[PDB]
RNA sequence: CGAUGUCGGCUCAUCACAUCCUGGGGCUGAAGUAGGUCCCAAGGGUAUGGCUGUUCGCCAUUUAAAGUGGUACGCGAGCUGGGUUUAGAACGUCGUGAGACAGUUCGGUCCCUAUCUGCCGUGGGCGCUGGAGAACUGAGGGGGGCUGCUCCUAGUACGAGAGGACCGGAGUGGACGCAUCACUGGUGUUCGGGUUGUCAUGCCAAUGGCACUGCCCGGUAGCUAAAUGCGGAAGAGAUAAGUGCUGAAAGCAUCUAAGCACGAAACUUGCCCCGAGAUGAGUUCUCCCUGACCCUUUAAGGGUCCUGAAGGAACGUUGAAGACGACGACGUUGAUAGGCCGGGUGUGUAAGCGCAGCGAUGCGUUGAGCUAACCGGUACUAAUGAACCGUGAGGCUUAACCU
RNA sequence: AAUUCCUUGUCGGGUAAGUUCCGACCUGCACGAAUGGCGUAAUGAUGGCCAGGCUGUCUCCACCCGAGACUCAGUGAAAU
RNA sequence: ACACAGGUGGUCAGGUAGAGAAUACCAAGGCGCUUGAGAGAACUCGGGUGAAGGAACUAGGCAAAAUGGUGCCGUAACUUC
RNA sequence: AGGACCGAACCGACUAAUGUCGAAAAAUUAGCGGAUGACUUGUGGCUGGGGGUGAAAGGCCAAUCAAACCGGGAGAUAGCU
């Protein structure tokens, strides 16, 4: 259940290809505000869609 | 495979499951605007809903009703009272969800789950 | 001969007067229009290519909408291609309803099944359960032994082993159409078709005996 | 659904009480039996005058089913236990003449016509 | 959908009695016999009432001459004559099967009319 | 021999043909029928139980038949440990004894998270050479291929009588496989009700928590079989054994050397599924792109700013799609999901109130009340624009068509 | 037979079928009288067999509820 | 060896049901076990239910299932009574 | 009255699963045997390596038992690797 020969450094930094993460390049500038919220998220202090949603 | 199944588990049994929405609209109720985990969230849609439909009638059955789920003379006074003329109007719909950050610690992502109305 | 493309909704039974109860699928099948005619001179083989439904406007984009502007056809939801049987002709254009089936007797009909997803062997293949007890231990559902030993060394392509199961396209031939209505659009097959209801179906007449 | 080592009730004035079966006819490796087949049976109780006796092979008809019937408009036919008609292993003809207890419509055969005309109900 | 409930309608007999479960009634159903056609009554407990529309079936339960046999209909079939009620009962429970294990003493439904 | 680790059974197989069944033929001391024997033929099929640990074998009962073998006497990094070989113990026999055995008898630790090859599934990258969105072609590959019985013919051909076809047609089944919940049922710890014990709600009442869902009676949608439908095939081409035809060598004759026609579940197709990563990388239809420039080894080049399309991806509501990806629908010009409204279904007459009864309890209001995924509507709530990626006319050579 | 090689002895009971089981026979390969012989109520987490009851052990699995498995975030081994 | 599902002498030990220091739910009191969030595949582990048949499974009824309490009645062969 | 029966505490460890680089260098879960006696247990003593003790297996003697552990002769000897 065990290796036989162990694997080249190579073949380590294939199984690595698929493991870069994904950067997000979703920054929606709020309309009022202008904070880089995520789209579908509430800026920071709490504005969503030019609007003071959170109350806080 | 839940073909055309409803509900979530949330990684919970049934009871538990069940308790902590009782607990959690309640919680709800008295603040009016709470932040959880987002398919918590989406999950509690399904349990407010229906008391703030329960609270848009008024009798002696829907209070036992609405006190035989969720427990509470507070709660069932803070309904029935305020939130079902509230939201006379609505046809449905008297929550809102807003998706706020991610917490860190679990990296879950949160959510604010509140009233439709919140009139300060 | 050439086939419709219908809409699997839902099944019931249709009683006959000999008391019969005959279990039918119901599969309403819309105005089929011939979209492009493929030719031997042009492509090589004679096909027509059909289309129903309607998609939304603002949802059919630019080359669907422009390949739909030049056979002159209103859109529906993609297109599916139907061999001819060497003599039947039939133009861009022309709506082709359910009327050609009033003549039949057996029908074919292709769905795309339910999946299942990953599926074990023993719903997959149908093989048979180890013993439950017994001082069986933590092998209940596995398959078990699969090759020989030294002599092959390796596991022969096609083992039955666990896999995903259902989501592919089948064909159940021979099905005995039962009534053909075409006001209602509708069309009464007897048996089950595959897919789950609301999925699309390829029906054409039985090649098959 | 009769199978091998189902236990049956015995339904005629052969001279059985409960009978065993053993092996279901009619196909290599069939598992069950419906209402109109043959299957082979053994003696495990018997009266003390019959026309058989503890501890003989033979032929019955399973003639009434606690799994039932299905009729072909749907509906079901489920009796309340299992009964059985022995036969005369070569010829099979019902040993006994009188029988107890309804039987079905499906049992309607020419080999069958004789048990047909000798029960009381449908 | 409206297409199949619009292809049920047309096929359901619009004159059932409305029986209830754990009333006595007697079914006539038809029976061929070969070319003869005729009639066949049947007379037991409803134990089981099932509601689908079309799909709609009940289950009478009859003891015969020594044992019980029970059996549905498809309450929209043609095989099925006349439904007469017989009898109202009193029972609380949709579906009655402790009949199937009491029988003799405690076979006996309470009559309610009311 | 610095370990190839077990007899048989179980699950799961694959190949050979010296063929058990089914199929096609030859000959008889084959009348028919039903068999005997030999040849061709590997495609599919090829028991359930009793005793034994058994393989085997005997027996029982079936079946169209319950084939012989190779695969480390297939399979134990897949299970079991009965047999067999551990340390306990006893019987008989042999030995003075320790112990032993052509012997049998009870009990007795079966370890391993898979790197690689392999196999079953599912994606990413780039290439396919201008890019993108779809529909197919089809190389090649895989699956599938079993058969009983009854009737018509006919009780005819044949026969001494008794018996008793072939061939062709049709119906009805067993096993198996694919598919689907309309019916019959299973489950349904998210739905309704009953009820034991006990704690809390200040008490009774009415509920709620826990005791395996506390114990249970029913039960929607799904999933599902024991349920319900469907399939094997026909036919075509070229053949085996074999049957021939017309025919020389060999005036004859001869199935053959020339040629020619039939001839199997076998073979290549036909039927269903996968399939252009088939680098030989296909075809057709459609849509989009027609910038100013510096630069150098004037290179199918790079660089600067300007434009960045068709379309795509991400994000979001999500799904009878799904491990994760992927795939399908929708994203407000919107019915995608929740909620809501009506219906349906399921459970069986809520709570409160009023009457009768000593009371438990029962009756009226009430086929009520409450309803999870189901069905038809409804924007009440949540799917915000836009951004990001993707470009700017597509090398060279030759040839044929037009200046 | 806890002993019997030949052997699954032979006969009878039980079973549709019984190399095990119970009774019997006697040629006891190689039983035997305190290395105790033959029976024996009760008792036994004792060896073997049969029957009723009861059931997913099995025909043949099907569905559901939880803990992992799978994905994301943090930490982070091992035989070889 | 560890912030380890193990082991460790003596005293105290209430309410309801219950024979009981059993067990079930709770009081006093003490805690939610020191990785969580989602997903709701194959397969494994701990369990619930099952149509018809019911030991046919297997080395063997292994395991599960089932029986299970109180009062009264009634109770064989055999026996050291 | 009982080396009596059923059965917790306590003691023991027959069956099965899990575990097997485990939670644990023999445990957990589910059921089981004894449970007023040849019983069990806290504290403190006495018996020692070819000896101690043994309801007797050759078991236990500080996770070590055909003979403990520590140091010494001792760098034993090794036709073998």
């Amino acid at each position: 259940a065990v290796q036989q020969n162990k694997p080249t450094r190579s073949k380590r930094g294939m199984r690595r290809s698929h493991d870069a993460l994904t950067a997000v390049t979703s920054l929606s500038v709020d309309k009022t505000s202008g904070e880089k919220h995520l789209r579908h998220h509430i800026t920071a202090d709490g504005y969503y869609r030019g609007r003071k949603v959170i109350a806080k | 495979m839940r073909h055309r199944k409803s509900g979530r588990q949330l990684n919970r049994n049934s009871s538990h499951r069940q308790a902590m929405f009782r607990n959690m609209a309640g919680s709800l109720v008295r603040h009016e605007i709470i932040k959880t985990t987002l398919p918590k969230a989406k999950e509690l849609r399904r349990v407010v809903e229906p008391l703030i439909t329960l609270a848009k009638t008024d009798s002696v059955a829907n209070r036992r009703l609405a006190f035989a789920r969720t427990r509470d003379n507070e709660i069932v006074a803070k309904l029935f009272n305020e939130l079902g003329p509230r939201f006379a109007s609505r046809a449905g719909g008297y929550t809102r969800i807003l998706k706020c950050g991610f917490r860190a610690g679990d990296n879950a992502p949160m959510a604010y789950i509140e009233l439709v109305d919140r009139s300060e | 001969m050439i086939g419709l493309v219908g809409k699997k909704v839902g099944m019931t039974r249709i009683f006959t007067e000999d008391g019969v109860s005959i279990p039918v699928t119901v599969i309403e099948v819309e105005a089929n229009r011939v979209t492009q005619v493929k030719d031997l001179a042009n492509d090589g083989y004679r096909a027509i290519q059909v289309t129903t439904g309607a998609k939304k406007a603002n949802r059919v984009t630019k080359p669907e909408a422009g390949h739909f502007a030049k056979a002159g056809v209103e859109a529906g939801r993609g297109l599916w291609e139907f061999r001819l049987a060497e003599g039947e002709e039939f133009t861009v254009g022309q709506s082709i309803s359910v009327e050609l089936f009033a003549d039949v007797k057996k029908v074919d009909v292709t769905g795309t099944s339910k999946g299942k997803g990953f599926a074990g062997t023993v719903k997959r293949w149908n093989f048979r359960t180890q013993d439950a007890t017994h001082g069986n231990s933590l092998s209940h559902r596995v398959p078990g032994s699969i090759g020989q030993n030294q002599t092959p060394g390796k596991v022969f392509k096609g083992k039955k082993m666990a896999g995903q199961m259902g989501n592919e396209r089948v064909t159940v031939q021979s099905l005995d159409v039962v009534r053909v209505d075409a006001e209602r659009n509708l069309l009464l097959v007897k048996g089950a078709v595959p897919g789950a209801t609301g999925s699309d179906l390829i029906v054409k007449p039985a090649v098959k005996a | 659904m009769i199978q091998e080592q189902t236990m049956l009730n015995v339904a005629d004035n052969s001279g059985a009480r409960r009978v065993m079966c053993i092996k279901v006819l009619g196909g290599s490796h069939r598992r069950y039996a419906g209402v109109g087949d043959i299957i082979k049976i053994t003696i495990k109780e018997a009266i003390p005058r019959g026309k058989v006796k503890k501890g003989d092979v033979l032929k019955a008809v399973v003639v009434r089913t606690k799994k039932g019937v299905r009729r072909p408009d749907g509906s079901v036919i489920r009796f309340d236990g299992n009964a059985c008609v022995l036969l005369n292993n070569n010829s099979e003809q019902p040993i006994g003449t009188r029988i107890f207890g309804p039987v079905t419509r499906e049992l309607r055969s020419e080999k069958f016509m004789k048990i047909i005309s000798l029960a009381p109900e449908v | 959908s409206n297409i199949i409930k619009q292809l049920e309608q047309e096929q359901m007999k619009q004159d059932v009695p409305s029986f209830r479960p754990g009333d006595t009634v007697e079914v006539k159903v038809w029976v061929v016999e070969g070319s003869k056609k005729r009639l066949q009554a049947f007379e037991g407990v409803v134990i089981a009432i099932r509601n689908r529309g079309l799909h709609s079936a009940f289950t009478v339960r009859k003891i015969s001459n020594g044992e019980g046999v029970e059996r549905v209909f498809q309450t929209h079939s043609p095989v099925v004559d006349s439904i007469s009620v017989k009898r109202r009962g009193a029972v609380r429970k949709a579906k009655l099967y402790y009949l199937r294990e009491r029988t003799g003493k405690a076979a006996r439904i309470k009559e309610r009319l009311n």
